[PDB]
């Protein structure tokens, strides 16, 4: 006896509806829509024995849709069984909307105007219902918020579903036993850059931190022959990774430090005997695979170089390693552009056209690519890199795998094609 | 495995009580939470800025939809949804005229054009506001689009085109004194060169020093390019335009109105559930490159409760930075000295001192000036310090698809530091938020103690009190998302002695 009807064509005007029907339920009308429902007898049914307003949305796609005129003709049977002058209220929002187009049921009728402005639509619509005495019951909101956010977020809301990830995190699984410090003194020169050991080594206090040996450095420094190799402090590894170790001589928190700064020469040193270029950063370094190589510039079927427009595209690795919660190899993903395939555009070019480039992949891509570059310059399972003539640290190339205990439903109709497509 | 936490969306509150996680969605159906009545604009520019201005004020009237409606909601009208006008029967225009800006827009020199220009839409701005009574509420900026152009750091004009030579040349204008002598025409071209000189000292980018020469005013001021409100008449040699707005039309709509809207006085939204008395406070950092001492830096802060009406206190100027390892760190006093502004205001605001106070940074602090903080802190007063970076190389793959992991998940390290996925897959849009794969932000307590969770959960809702963008999130919290914005403005001027303002004279 009370209910607002609003007929529309779905999902041409499902916007303006589901505004329309929110806002005047949050007002206090109670109206039917098939939009806030998750089965013509029941609209046959509320149309004519429950409907006191009947609202129908006039539109270009409205005024065609046979669904639409049905339950407009289904209207005008009621209309003329009351005395209801304006049982049937149109609602013009298509200014597109030709004038041989409207239905003649339509046309013969004066509609609300919701062209100019939404707003202006609105009061009349009100007006005329507070003129016409149309039931209503004092404002909730709430109810305008609980339909909004049940019917219309339905399949729109994060779902309890366990999801594993992979990260670019790769574990190390194997350490030098004993990670140790030669009191080298006089042996070493004081101006000698210890960044130019064939063995990662770096300096802390008078003494030499290193994986490799005594006289793993003795063709570049030969008075560390006549160094005492018990003057040495050797220090389990195991002991630092677990913060057992704790001196005044050296931290924990410096000896994972010290053990990190070793870690990312190694990977350096390593990748320069490797079939892999160099790109310079702001202060680490990137590597890439050049155009030539690899069976048709696919590894595992994965495209690890490429074309863009006039130049080549490269993926690149960079790598940082850190030992806190767990001893891992972050490498970070990046592109790297050339001309020919082997020679690098060294400017601007090489951000706008990664900017661009990188636009076009997705999560899939990004994964793929790191894994099969990972996968390339590994040595078996794992990439050993080399801190010592015997001594090595092993990455698995395969990475640390999270998980999570709420995930969401792919949506199959993949708008990261609509999201690359705005390169503006 | 290791194992992940998720953190449910927060929720922003809106009119009639209501609370949502999209300010687009619970904008439309149930409003602003402020509600004021009319926009009185103030319009500066060419005719033809006055009547592109026009044209979108009509245009918003009606509804704008997007290409993708689920990624971004349409905009249903502004009377529809902010319950208020913005109307062009009320706007104050003040022209400038097109010999006016060919006047100052053809000089050699950059620094003088901008100065130029900035002083021509200044001084009308401040003489309609002075003279004939303050009775608009926004200044809109309309800005040619020859003015963005050529009234940027490195920018060439065209040497056929200069009609008005330079004086000094950039390497000697900062150390030009004007000292006169006992010759009148001598003095006279003096003076002109010292006119010419004194515009290096500011910032040659028409935005950052309109806002900021407007400072010491309190004026609120958008700016908008002639191109944005009329990008369809904005076109290349090849007939199509430059800046391609057709997808997304409705969400420029959004986020020009809820901007304007806030400019005019009025609140959108804020935050839904957050504890009382909890304030936060983000560090800006900007270097001085102008002086030679390569430590030089400008200082400020950001705080915020619980809505996006920021206030922002400007520190002194000193040796902040550290070329040697490229942190700022604050000296005591300044550090005592920002710290009492900000308290002192949060006093005058609500009467009360703050139960906590979060400080937000880009860096670990120092011992020296967090026990100068603590000097000041009240006492009873829980004081922390939290590290929030994205420069950490963590990056979790969805193991099938092409779609992202999901915004909410978090990893925690340990009772101190955790990571946030503040982007990623938003199931609301069912689209992502940001391009590739997302990057988490790292969060740390640095220095103070704290639980983890909380932090990490009130961070999150910090990405949601952005009034110039009327988007689901954001990425950083608003302690920090416009640092360098405010930083820029700040060293901009070059000659402000701002009291504490709000984010509206910046934003
Ligand atoms: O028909 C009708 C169209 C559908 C979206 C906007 N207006
Ligand atoms: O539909 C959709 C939301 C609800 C009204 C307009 N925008
Ligand atoms: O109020 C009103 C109710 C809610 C949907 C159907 N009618
Ligand atoms: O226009 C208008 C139409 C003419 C007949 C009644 N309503
Ligand atoms: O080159 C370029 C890299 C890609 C990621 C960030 N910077
Ligand atoms: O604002 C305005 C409110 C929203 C629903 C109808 N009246
Ligand atoms: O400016 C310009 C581009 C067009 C859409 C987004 N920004
Ligand atoms: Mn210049
Ligand atoms: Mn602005």
């Amino acid at each position: 006896r009370n209910k607002i009807f609003i007929s529309h064509a779905t999902p041409e005007d499902d916007d303006f509806t589901r505004w329309l029907s929110l806002k005047l339920i949050g007002l206090g009308y109670e109206v039917w829509c098939d939009i806030l429902f998750l089965f013509w007898s029941t609209i046959e049914k509320e149309i004519r024995e429950n409907t006191c307003k009947f609202l129908i949305v006039s539109s270009t796609a409205g005024n065609k849709r046979e669904g639409v005129l049905k339950e407009l003709a289904v209207a005008t049977k009621v209309k003329k069984h009351l005395q209801d002058d304006m049982f049937i209220i149109p609602l013009a929002i298509d200014e597109n909307l030709s004038y041989d187009d409207i239905n003649i049921e339509i046309v013969r009728l004066n509609a609300i105007d919701f062209k100019k402005s939404w707003a202006k639509g609105l009061q009349d619509l009100l007006d005329a219902f507070e003129k016409q005495n149309v039931p209503k019951k004092p404002p909730d909101h709430s109810k305008s918020n609980l339909l909004y956010q049940q019917i219309f977020l339905h399949d729109k809301q994060a779902i309890e579903k366990e999801e594993t990830y992979d990260s670019n995190w790769f574990p190390i699984i194997s350490f030098p036993n004993e990670l140790r410090f030669h009191r080298y003194d006089w042996r070493l020169p004081k101006q000698f850059d210890v960044r130019t050991l064939a063995f990662p080594a770096i300096r802390y206090k008078e003494y030499l931190c290193t994986f490799a040996w005594e006289y793993d450095f003795i063709h570049q420094l030969p008075k560390t022959e006549t160094y005492n190799g018990q003057e040495s402090i050797r220090i389990s590894t195991s002991d630092i990774l677990s913060g057992r170790y704790d001196t005044d001589f050296i931290r924990n928190y410096e000896c994972q430090r010290l053990i990190v700064q070793l870690i990312n020469k190694a990977f350096e040193l390593r990748m320069k005997d490797k079939n892999v270029r160099e790109y310079q950063m702001s202060k680490t370094f990137a590597y890439w695979i050049e155009k030539g190589k690899l069976e048709k510039d696919k590894f595992e079927k994965i495209k690890l170089v490429g074309k863009q427009k006039n130049k080549y595209w490269h993926f690149g690795i960079s790598a940082a390693g850190k030992l806190y919660p767990s001893p891992v190899l972050m490498v970070s993903s990046h592109i790297i552009f050339t001309m020919d395939g082997i020679n690098l555009i060294k400017s601007s070019i090489q951000h706008s056209s990664r900017r661009k480039q990188g636009k076009n992949w997705w999560n899939d891509k990004w994964r793929e690519k790191l894994l099969a570059f990972i996968r390339f310059l590994s040595d078996q399972n794992a990439i050993y890199l080399n801190v010592g003539s015997e001594e090595k640290i092993l990455i698995s190339n395969k990475p640390l795998k999270f998980f999570g205990k709420m995930s969401y439903v792919t949506p199959s109709e993949v708008t990261l094609e609509e999201e690359s497509v705005l390169a503006d | 495995m290791k194992e992940l936490i998720y953190i449910e969306e927060p929720s922003i509150l809106f009119a009639h009580g209501q609370k949502c996680t999209d300010p687009r969605d619970g904008l439309a159906l149930f409003g602003p939470l402020n509600q004021i009545y009319g926009i009185k604009s103030g319009v500066v520019g060419t005719q033809k800025g006055l009547q592109i201005f026009k044209s979108y004020l009509d245009k918003i009237q009606k509804p704008i939809y997007n290409h993708n409606n689920i990624t971004r909601p349409m905009f249903p009208g502004f009377e529809a949804v902010f319950g208020c006008k913005w109307e062009s029967q009320n706007i104050v225009f003040k022209e400038i005229t097109d010999e006016e800006i060919r006047r100052y827009l053809f000089n050699a020199s950059t620094h003088k054009r901008t100065y130029d220009l900035v002083t021509l839409f200044n001084d009308k701005i401040i003489t309609a506001n002075k003279n004939d009574e303050e009775r608009v509420d926004v200044w809109f900026v309309i800005v040619p689009e020859e003015i963005y152009k050529y009234c940027r750091p490195n920018s060439v004009l065209p040497n056929e085109l200069v009609q008005t030579k330079s004086l000094i040349s950039k390497s000697k204008a900062k150390s030009f004194r004007y000292t006169p002598t006992l010759f009148e025409e001598f003095n006279k071209k003096l003076k002109e060169v010292e006119k010419e000189a004194k515009t290096y000292n500011y910032d040659a980018q028409f935005h950052d020093q309109l806002k900021a020469r407007l400072l010491e005013h309190t004026i609120p001021t958008q700016i908008l390019r002639e191109s944005t409100l009329a990008w369809r008449d904005f076109k290349n040699t090849f007939g199509a335009p430059i800046r391609d707005f057709s997808k997304i039309e409705g969400h420029l709509a959004w986020t020009i109105s809820t901007a304007a809207y806030y400019k005019a006085g009025g609140k959108p939204w804020k935050l839904g559930d957050i504890r009382p008395g909890v304030c936060y406070l983000g560090l800006v950092y900007k270097k001085i490159e102008k002086s030679k001492n390569p430590q030089n830096a400008c200082c400020a802060a950001q705080m915020f409760l619980d809505n996006g009406d920021g206030t922002v206190f400007k520190g002194e100027v000193g040796p902040w930075y550290n070329p040697e390892k490229g942190e700022y760190h604050l000296k005591p006093k300044e550090a005592k000295a920002l710290l009492t502004q900000a308290l002192e205001s949060y006093k005058e605001q609500n009467k009360s001192y703050p139960k906590e106070v979060f400080i937000h940074a880009r860096t670990r602090f120092n011992d020296e000036e967090w026990n100068a903080f603590n000097e000041v802190t009240p006492k009873n007063t829980n004081l922390v310090g939290v590290t929030i970076t994205k420069s950490k190389p963590l990056k979790l793959y969805k193991t099938e698809g092409a779609f992202p992991i999901m915004r909410g998940n978090a990893y925690i390290v340990d009772e101190k530091k955790a990571f946030l996925w503040t982007l990623g897959f938003v199931p609301k849009l069912q689209s992502t938020l940001s391009m590739e794969v997302p990057n988490p932000i790292f969060i740390e307590i640095n220095k103070g103690e704290a639980e983890i969770q909380q932090v990490l959960k009130d961070i999150l809702a910090l990405t949601k009190l952005n009034y110039n963008a009327c988007i689901y999130a954001d990425g950083e919290p608003v302690t920090l998302r416009f640092a360098n914005k405010i930083g820029e403005i700040l060293t901009a001027s070059t000659e402000i002695k701002t009291p504490p303002l709000a984010f509206k004279y910046y934003i």
